[PDB]
């Protein structure tokens, strides 16, 4: 019974040690995403607050804002609608302005 | 067809070539080419003329505008020298006072008979009528005027014999009317003189030096005019003299004070007008205009004084002095000239009236005539700030646009359900998300965060391309612009210069909309859709100017017929998908209102029915205009807005059709006599623009787009309520907009400061509103817009402190003899002066005036139709062909009291005095006749007075007229051009979808199925009307009906193609012989009848038997029900009760049942009262007019909810409806609706009735009656007198169903009590309470009775598979 | 000899067994070092809502401007060179700020064009706009001297020496407003006329004490005819509030004066 | 005697294990806890990021096209 | 003597098994923080794609708007 005895000791042993190794593995692999998910977080987290204030101030500034109308709206608009659907350019003669 | 009333704007180009064929000389035209161009073939045979040479032969080469002789001829014309017609207008005066007298007859007659007289009786009342008619300021002049206009329309009728010349010679003055022209002339003393020696009308074409050599040794001048300035003087005249008589009369209702400002003020305003004008020609308008405005100023002063309260008149005064001073510095007036022309507005700032004289002399404004339109200044006015670049910020329209959006949720919110399934994301509205989740709209309070995030909700087109059901809006006899390949040829082809390559074949629109070979509503939208609008052949826009008004220059704009098409289909989407989240019509009086109602709705910190009670509110009030705001509308601003109308309907791009072809299109406008200044054959494909063109245009047009921008106006409203915490509330009319500010007060604030911090908030709120529209674009004016505490004035209506004020010349002062009525029919001029003498007495508090000027102008209409009718040759006499013997006086009135319902002539029902809808238009016209007659000592006439004989009437005049009666005297002319238009049709119906509603066997199919619907047991003609309306014969009928005028059925091409025989033969046939059916008598009645209606003694009874008779081929042995009605006037008996009184009618120990009655009674608190008390008519009370005696029971739902539904579904589903409700004692029922549901849906029977409710009411013919309100009574008397009032029916007891309109007694019992108290001091009146009893001869009990149908159609409607309002997919 | 293998199996067991709880132990202490790590990435969580917020409104707010905005825009510098051909604005909308025009149209230097001018005046005249003063009407000497001509009846009479006087005092002390307020009132109040203009020369303080202006003229033909019986000799101090009006010079060196 | 030694050395070494097995089993279940407490707010805090990514971007285009 | 020692060493293999189950099954649960990982790393590379894209929205405004 001595040769069973040793074959089942080493078996134990041998299956101990991939247990081991497996463990290790794991280890290793929680290291490397520890090390790998938090690099990025501190750039973004202050590149949030930066966002922020530069969307803040352009909402701030948007109020100080004053429009001057001109003669070329509607022909334009009318072109680019003309042109979506069945694009060729409206028949002529030409528009109001055309530029 | 020449008309009698003014029509068209006063334009005088053409007069310039008259004057160069006579060899003479004037400047009415600003474009040079007309003083160098060819005449035409007419007004150029003017040299042959021997009666034009022989008038011209004694006058000087140069003549003078007329805009300065109008007012010289308004005076120094009078009736007294020779004319050429025969019959003068002045011969049968006589006969005309005499039936005016006889109304102060039998009206009065008639008030005593009912109860109401009054308390102080005079035996001076016939002398002084009399003698203020007959004392009248202006009373032969509208005689001589009258003769004039019968002359010169006789004289424009044909304009090319040798009858269109005519000749008058009047003392001082000479007129010679010559086809369409009158030459005037006048003597040279009679101008007034400029400084420099010359009169002031021949100053803006000549030097001095030259107008003194041309008049030489000459003492007569010569205008020259067009026939139409003479039409306005007949007019102007009419108008003073109605004024005038209505002034006089009303001093003998009440001699101490009365309601209409004077007789001998209005003569001072009127000659300081017309002195105005005579010195400063047509330029002297804009001091005219000035009356309106100082009118309002004055009423506003009427009322406790506030430093901000006098601002008006202060800046109304400015206004008007800059005004003078401006237009007169150029023009060299005589120091003691500069001081008379400035009586008109000091005379208006000097008056010291009452503020009801104020408002009635605040209708008297076109009394001077109208100012002569230039299409050179009408277009420079509008060009110079239609082209304008414009500063906008972005923040404030992003606002707006929110607040559009938010309010388009609100009110999808509001009805069917909750939210619409917004597909969006729900990061990008955080805090939006959260009331979907929870299915809650958010509350008013606190959206002002969360305004940005509606950006960005998305949704299902809510609405439909769908939901018109009416044809009628694109036939409506107007006027289209040609295509752009033939712009030119609207001109005339000789002072063009030269002849158009290319001539259009049509403008009309009825005759253009037959020949639209594919039609139907989704060929308009694929048309808009596709930008086919921008096509080079699609692009004219045509200008027209303005009618009758005191501007510079107004105008309005003309598309051709497919454009106008997609306008009229955008216009009929928007009224009724959009247009409904902001309502425009919210009239509200907050004086008299409730309070708590008025405290729940003020209450803007949330809170509506749980916030604090004891607050008082005090609204104030502020009003703009609307109609500047069309040109100052740019691209930039409204395309947000017209892409979410798009989006929310599944169109892509049809809202946008005006700002995306208006400016490409080439401006002008399109008069006959002046084209575009240098206009070639050579530029003509590229003409230049000059003083009346330009291309360029960016803003707006005025009635185009109208819903849009109401819409806006109102978004940028409720972003104003959102900014600043108030309760704001708008209205808009016209080109009126009110705006209410509710202000809400935490008590202990007396009434001193709480109207001062009212004011204070209006200001702060029209502040912030004119700094939001600003900033939009749209300019308001500070110096224009002023705050009110409590006198509101909008369109029909204005109040002071709560209180009506009477606006009644606006409507009495417009009667006349003459009018356009189709043939210069007398039913239609009668009903015409019916209707107005009614609108008037609606209003105000006087009686007799109105009727008096009625009386007056409806003899004289008899008498001018019967001896001068255009339709028929010259000396013709329409009263002698007919009878055989010359027409007397007692034949036309006694003709005249017979009413219209049973073949007479009497419009002026007295009934009308109390309320306007009747009850039974039968009943009311039986016991009138029978009044009259009882009057006279002849009262054996009435049995052979109302027999008549039955006509020829098949079974489709019955449905259309259901409480009627089958006489051939009471019928109109409308059957007659149905027919006509009907026979067009068939000649011409290359539309390809007409055609297919209009097959070969319609008519006959439409006797069929009006046959069915008379075929039940009892038969009820009120149901058959109201279900045949949703049938495709209502779809017919609706599209034959569009003739309205007579020059469309004699002046169309397409109607007179017919050959056969001419209209003109068959008018002149109907003409006479519905002449012959009136004056006749004892010729069209029967005996039979007669002896059948002997001793009846019961009005109920006549009027059945009566009907019964009549439509007696279509009633078999069947009975008709639910048709008559009793006369509330015969019905209930007054007594008149004292405090100290008891009335003997209920004090007869009500021994069998008890006496059934209404009490009346009067309240004691005033709140307001301006000027004073002494009338009920100037003070108002506590309020309520009444609740309702908990209406009717209404039960049932819907299974389901249907969706944005199509237009024929909900005809369907009330087809349907109708059908369940009417029959229930039988099963047969859902045989019977599935003939008519097949050609409506596509959807099968068993599959609606879950849509329809459960209708179950009782006796039906009550739900009929008022239940389902088929016109709303309303009253004719003033809303004052019935907030002092308590109406008690309760007492009644079982309610003598009933056959009692219970809505018409609280109106009769509230006009009886006016009436009876309108001339009489308030504390003077010693009645307490009126009691009203009903008298058990005209009370019956109706039974609950249902329909019954034992056959069934069995007609193949299933053929009905086409588009339109007719069965869809 | 099998005792000594099976104690020294068993102590190797031991050993490795050993070996398997310390590595157990490193990798629950790697554990707990991530869930310590990932605990700022928890609390950097409410930072999100408030930077939502804020990017979601500039998106809506920019996209709403340039949907509004045409295809033709035309940069700042293209608005500038284009500025150099004549005043013509642009075509197509542009952008500015309000306070960089506002300090350009006083810098006549580089020559704005006029329509832009006008247009930023107009936008701009409404910004000092109130509660107070919003319909608030202007006067000056002229137009009160109209207003209160038109009320007088008559020409010539002294009122119209009164009204005169009264507007010329006005003038020069700058308290026509005051004036014109207490006319208003006075009228409405139910008084005439010449009963207001009374009350306005013996309520207003400046009037109180003071002497009447002195005309020149050389004889009759220079006062008017209504006038003519309102002459009197004139006292040793006379008083404007007492009801006198004017105080006349003749060539001779006379002196007359008006009373009412 | 040396048998009773082994038993009881073979039993403490299988006490251990058994310790040492029951200490990894709540380890795991304890990650898997704290798992399942941080997938949530860092997926929703991805999705909106991405949203705004995406909606940014497509302005940006659009507003591209105009200089 | 040799019944206790088989007894014992089946219990040994029994044990030992147990244990290399719950060593792989944790192994495969450790072996799925890949999936939740991942959002953290789509989170970082589109932090930087949004701070670009605003940094040229911000640059592209001066483009349009003179200022001063
Ligand atoms: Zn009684």
């Amino acid at each position: 019974h001595s040769f069973e005895e040793v074959v089942q000791t080493l078996a134990s042993l041998a299956t101990v040690v991939q247990q081991q190794t497996i463990a290790s593995e794991s280890l290793e692999q929680r290291i490397t995403s520890l090390e790998n998910g938090l690099k990025p977080v501190y750039d973004m987290a202050k590149t949030i607050s930066s966002l922020n204030r530069v969307c803040a101030e352009m909402v701030a500034k948007y109020d100080l804002l004053v429009m001057t109308t001109g003669r070329a709206t509607a022909t334009a608009a009318a072109t680019e609608a003309y042109w979506a659907e069945h694009g060729q350019p409206p028949p002529g003669p030409s528009l109001y302005e055309e530029s | 067809y020449p008309d009698a009333r003014l029509s068209s704007p006063i334009v005088l180009d053409q007069c310039d070539l008259v004057t160069r064929a006579c060899g003479l000389y004037s400047s009415y035209s600003l474009n040079p080419q007309l003083r160098n161009c060819k005449l035409p073939k007419h007004i150029y045979r003017l040299k042959y003329d021997v009666t034009v040479t022989k008038f011209l032969s004694d006058v000087p080469v140069a003549t003078l505008p007329i805009d300065f002789i109008v007012p010289i001829l308004l005076k120094a014309l009078s009736g007294n020298g020779f004319c050429p017609v025969e019959p003068r207008c002045q011969q049968f005066l006589d006969e005309i006072i005499k039936y005016t007298m006889q109304d102060a007859l039998f009206l009065k007659y008639y008030l005593k008979n009912v109860g109401a007289q009054e308390d102080c009786v005079d035996d001076h009342f016939q002398e002084k009528i009399l003698s203020s008619i007959q004392g009248n300021e202006f009373l032969h002049q509208m005689f001589f005027w009258y003769d004039l206009a019968i002359l010169t329309r006789r004289g424009r009728l044909n304009r090319g014999n040798s009858r269109s010349t005519w000749f008058v010679h009047d003392d001082l003055i000479d007129i010679l009317g010559y086809g369409d022209y009158v030459f005037w002339k006048i003597p040279i003393s009679l101008l007034p003189l400029n400084t420099q020696g010359i009169p002031h009308a021949a100053m803006d074409w000549y030097q001095t030096s030259v107008f003194k050599e041309a008049v030489q040794g000459h003492t007569h001048i010569v205008s020259v005019s067009t026939a139409d300035v003479l039409i306005m003087c007949k007019d102007l005249i009419t108008c003073r003299f109605n004024t005038t008589l209505i002034s006089k009369i009303a001093e003998v209702e009440d001699p101490v004070c009365s309601d209409y400002p004077n007789f001998k003020i209005v003569s001072m305003l009127y000659q300081s007008g017309d002195y105005l004008l005579s010195i400063l020609g047509s330029d002297g308008y804009k001091i005219i205009k000035f009356l309106e405005p100082l009118c309002l100023a004055k009423i506003q002063l009427c009322s406790k004084y506030t430093e901000r309260k006098g601002r008006f008149l202060t800046q109304m005064h400015l206004a008007v002095n800059h005004t003078l001073e401006e237009i007169t510095e150029i023009r060299a007036l005589k120091p003691s000239q500069a001081h008379k022309i400035r009586e008109f507005h000091r005379t208006l700032i000097r008056l010291e009236m009452t503020p009801q004289q104020l408002c009635e002399l605040f209708s008297i404004q076109k009394h001077w005539g109208h100012p002569v339109l230039h299409s050179e200044t009408a277009i420079q006015k509008v060009k110079k700030h239609a082209t304008v670049l414009k500063a906008l910020r972005p923040i404030v329209i992003f606002e707006t646009y929110c607040v559009f959006k938010y309010s388009i949720a609100k009110h999808y919110f509001d009805s069917q359900g909750s939210w619409y399934s917004v597909t969006s994301d729900r990061n990008l509205t955080p805090g939006l998300n959260s009331y979907i989740k929870r299915n809650q709209f958010p509350p008013l309070p606190m959206i002002k965060e969360l305004l940005w995030e509606f950006y960005h909700l998305d949704h299902p087109p809510l609405f439909s391309t769908k939901i018109i059901s009416d044809l009628s809006i694109f036939i409506k006899d107007r006027a289209t612009a040609v295509e752009r390949t033939c712009w030119d040829a609207v001109f005339e082809p000789n002072v063009l210069g030269y002849n158009p390559p290319h001539k259009f074949s049509t403008k009309r629109v009825p005759e253009q909309f037959l020949e639209q070979e594919n039609f139907s509503i989704e060929n308009v939208l694929s048309y808009a859709q596709k930008l086919e609008y921008l096509l080079p052949q699609y692009r004219n826009f045509s200008f027209s100017l303005k009618e009758k008004e005191l501007n510079v220059g107004r105008t309005f704009g003309k598309l051709p017929y497919p454009t106008r098409n997609v306008q009229t289909l955008c216009e009929a989407l928007l009224a009724d998908g959009l247009a409904k989240a902001f309502p425009s019509n919210m009239m509200v009086v907050t004086e008299r209102e409730q309070k708590e109602s008025l405290l729940h709705q003020a209450s803007w910190h949330h809170t509506s029915d749980d916030f604090g009670e004891h607050a008082t509110v005090r609204g104030s009030s502020f009003v703009t205009d609307l109609e500047k705001y069309n040109l100052a509308f740019r691209y930039e601003f409204t395309a947000p807005f017209i892409e979410y109308c798009n989006r929310c309907y599944g169109v892509k791009n049809v809202f946008n059709w005006m700002h995306y072809t208006i400016p490409q299109c080439y401006m002008h406008v399109s008069d006959y006599y002046n084209p575009p200044h240098n206009l070639t054959l050579e530029n003509r494909n590229n003409p230049p623009e000059g003083p009346s063109s330009y291309r360029g245009h960016m803003g707006g047009i005025e009635g185009l787009q109208q819903k849009l921008w109401t819409s806006i106006s109102c978004a940028q409203i409720s972003l104003v309520e959102i900014k600043t915490g108030f309760k704001l509330r708008s209205a808009v009319m016209g080109d009126n907009q009110c705006i209410t500010v509710l202000s809400v007060f935490p008590l202990e604030t007396d009434a001193d400061e709480q109207e001062q911090s009212a004011e204070d908030n209006a200001a702060r709120v029209a502040a912030s509103l004119a700094k939001v529209t600003s900033a939009c674009g749209i300019f308001l004016k500070p110096d224009e817009t002023f705050v009110h505490s409590g006198f509101i004035y909008f369109g029909k209506k204005q109040y002071l402190n709560g209180v009506q004020l009477p606006q009644s010349l606006k409507t009495a002062t417009r009667m006349a003899p003459l009018s356009d009525a189709i043939f210069d029919d007398l039913q239609g001029t009668l009903a015409s002066i019916g209707t107005a003498f009614e609108r008037s007495i609606s209003e105000t508090r006087h009686i007799f005036p109105c009727r008096i000027t009625a009386a007056f102008h409806t003899f004289f209409s008899v008498r001018i139709l019967q001896y001068h009718h255009l339709g028929f040759n010259k000396g013709f006499d329409l009263g002698q062909l007919t009878l055989g013997k010359p027409l007397d006086f007692g034949t036309i009135s006694l003709a005249l009291a017979v009413p219209q319902v049973l073949g007479g002539l009497s419009f002026l029902n007295p009934e009308k005095c109390f309320y306007r809808n009747l009850g039974d238009p039968v009943t009311s016209g039986l016991f009138q006749l029978k009044t009259y007659l009882r009057m006279i000592e002849m009262d054996d006439l009435f049995l052979p007075l109302i027999a008549k004989n039955p006509g020829n009437c098949t079974a489709i005049d019955f449905v259309l007229n259901p409480s009627g009666l089958n006489v051939p005297g009471s019928q109109d002319l409308t059957s007659f051009l149905r027919q006509i238009v009907r026979r067009t049709i068939t000649l011409s119906a290359k539309n390809k979808l007409i055609n297919t509603l209009f097959h070969a066997s319609a008519d006959f199919e439409d006797e069929m199925v009006c046959k069915w619907l008379l075929s039940s047991t009892p038969v009820m003609s009120r149901f058959a009307a109201d279900i045949f309306s949703r049938t495709p014969s209502g779809k017919r009928l609706q599209i034959l009906g569009y003739l309205e005028g007579t020059r469309t059925l004699l002046a169309s091409k397409i109607i007179n193609n017919n050959t056969e025989t001419p209209v003109l033969d068959r008018l002149r046939k109907i003409t006479l012989q519905r002449w012959s059916l009136w004056f006749s008598y004892l010729d069209h009645c029967d005996n039979i009848l007669a002896e059948a209606l002997t001793q009846i003694t019961c009005t109920v009874d006549l009027a059945q038997i009566l009907r019964e008779y009549s439509w007696a081929h279509i009633l078999e042995g069947r009975p008709l029900i639910g048709a008559t009605l009793p006369c509330m006037i015969e019905q209930f008996k007054v007594v008149w009760l004292k405090p100290y009184e008891q009335c003997p009618q209920c004090s007869n120990a009500k021994q069998p049942g008890g006496k059934p009655f209404v009490s009346v009674a009067v309240k004691k608190h005033i709140v307001s009262a301006w000027p004073n008390a002494s009338r009920i008519s100037w003070t108002i009370g506590d309020g309520i007019p009444y609740i309702g005696s908990r209406t009717e029971d209404k039960i049932g739902q819907p299974a389901i909810k249907p969706k944005c539904p199509s237009a024929a579904l909900r005809e369907a589903i009330e087809l349907a409806s109708r059908l369940t409700w009417v029959t229930q004692g039988s099963s047969n029922s859902d045989l019977l609706i599935k003939p008519f549901l097949e050609a409506r849906v596509n959807l099968s029977v068993q599959e609606i009735l879950q849509m329809t409710p459960s209708h179950y009411s009782g006796n039906i013919v009550h739900r009929y009656n008022d239940q389902y309100s088929p016109h709303s009574f309303m009253a004719n008397r003033m809303s004052n007198s019935a907030t002092r009032l308590i109406v008690s029916t309760n007492t009644l007891g079982e309610f003598s169903d009933s056959n009692i309109i219970f809505q018409n007694v609280i109106n009769y019992a509230v006009a009886l009590f006016d009436i009876k108290f309108r001339n009489t001091e308030a504390t003077d009146i010693q009645y307490n309470r009126a009691h009203l009893h009903l008298t058990k001869c005209c009370t019956r009990e109706v039974p609950a009775q249902y329909l019954t149908y034992t056959s069934t159609l069995d007609l193949d409607l299933t053929r009905y598979r086409e588009n339109e309002l007719i069965y869809d997919n």
